């Protein structure tokens, strides 16, 4: 709840960026989230493929009543709780606040930076970012440079 | 052949106090175990609802 408050709402376009690290953030920010209702349809597919067996075979249909309740009620079993999908979206979330804190500094300093942007772009034709860039950088001349 | 059929006692036996004496004894102990059992699996369901999400949120 702490960390949802801070970040407030959360759009798919974050979810799918991070699906890079975990492809079943969806899967698990649904489970953690009151975001949209749950459908057992894999189970309501197995209580229908046995609802079709027991027509073929002509069981009472008590039994077929049975038999679609039954693999429904063990996928929402096997659905709610989960308590580990609200861990993952404690990840996430964390990852998100990250990305929106670094994205509103992005923001900020747009402006500031536009002439300095439009000079490095015309130097370096790499999009690598500049940390990265930096880093390699000062292990090459830690190899490379004469100590002296 | 036709199957034979019965008329179940319960729906034609006046109510007598046999009946009500040992079902109340018997009700009684099924309502404790049920109420036992009931609230366990409240307390289960309960708990595995999720958190309440934002308004007009996806995912
Ligand atoms: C025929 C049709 C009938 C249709 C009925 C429809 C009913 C719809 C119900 C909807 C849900 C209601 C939920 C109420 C929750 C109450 C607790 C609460 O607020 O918790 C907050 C809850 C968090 O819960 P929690 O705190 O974690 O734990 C709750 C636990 O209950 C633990 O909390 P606690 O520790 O505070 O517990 C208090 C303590 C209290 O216990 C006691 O101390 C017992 C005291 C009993 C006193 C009774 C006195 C009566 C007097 C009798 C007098 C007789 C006199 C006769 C005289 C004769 C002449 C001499 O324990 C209990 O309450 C016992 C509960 C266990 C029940 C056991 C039995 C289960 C099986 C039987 C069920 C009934 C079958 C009826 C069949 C009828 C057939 C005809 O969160 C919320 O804020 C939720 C609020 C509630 C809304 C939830 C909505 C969910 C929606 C899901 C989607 C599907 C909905 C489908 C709806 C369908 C409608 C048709
Ligand atoms: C013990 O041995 C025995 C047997 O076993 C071998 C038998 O088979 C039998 C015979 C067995 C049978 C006939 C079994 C077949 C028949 C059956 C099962 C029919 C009975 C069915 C049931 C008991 C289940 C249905 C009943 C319920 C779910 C109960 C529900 C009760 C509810 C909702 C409570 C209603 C009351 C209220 C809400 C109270 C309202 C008033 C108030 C709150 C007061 C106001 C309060 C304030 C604070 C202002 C006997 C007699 C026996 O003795
Ligand atoms: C006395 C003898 C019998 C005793 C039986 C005892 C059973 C014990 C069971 C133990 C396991 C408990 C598992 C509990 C899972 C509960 C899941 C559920 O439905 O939760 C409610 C859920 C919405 O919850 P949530 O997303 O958290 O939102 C609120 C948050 N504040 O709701 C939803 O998301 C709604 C969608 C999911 C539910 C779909 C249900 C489909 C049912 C199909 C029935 C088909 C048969 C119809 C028969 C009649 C035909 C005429």
């Amino acid at each position: 709840l702490r960390r949802k408050q801070q970040l407030g709402k959360i759009y798919p376009e974050e979810v799918s960026s991070y699906t890079q690290i975990n492809p079943d953030i969806a899967n698990d920010l649904n489970l953690t989230f009151n975001a949209k209702l749950l459908w057992p349809v894999r189970g309501m597919t197995v209580g229908a493929g046995f609802f079709a067996f027991a027509h073929l075979f002509n069981l009472p249909y008590s039994f077929r009543l049975g038999l679609f309740v039954l693999p429904t009620a063990v996928e929402l079993a096997f659905t709610w709780g989960n308590k580990t999908s609200q861990f993952k979206s404690i990840e996430f979330m964390d990852y998100l606040l990250q990305y929106r804190v670094s994205k509103a500094l992005l923001e900020k300093n747009a402006k500031h930076f536009a002439e300095k942007k439009a000079a490095y772009q015309k130097e370096i034709n790499s999009s690598q970012s500049v940390q990265d860039l930096y880093n390699q950088l000062i292990t090459l001349v830690s190899e490379q440079a004469p100590s002296e | 052949m036709r199957t034979k059929l019965y008329n179940a006692a319960y729906f034609l036996l006046n109510n007598n106090e046999s009946f009500g004496h040992s079902f109340g004894i018997r009700l009684k102990i099924v309502g404790l175990n049920t109420w036992i059992v009931g609230y366990a699996v409240s307390r289960y369901y309960f708990s595995s609802l999720r958190v309440k999400a934002a308004q007009d949120e996806r995912f």
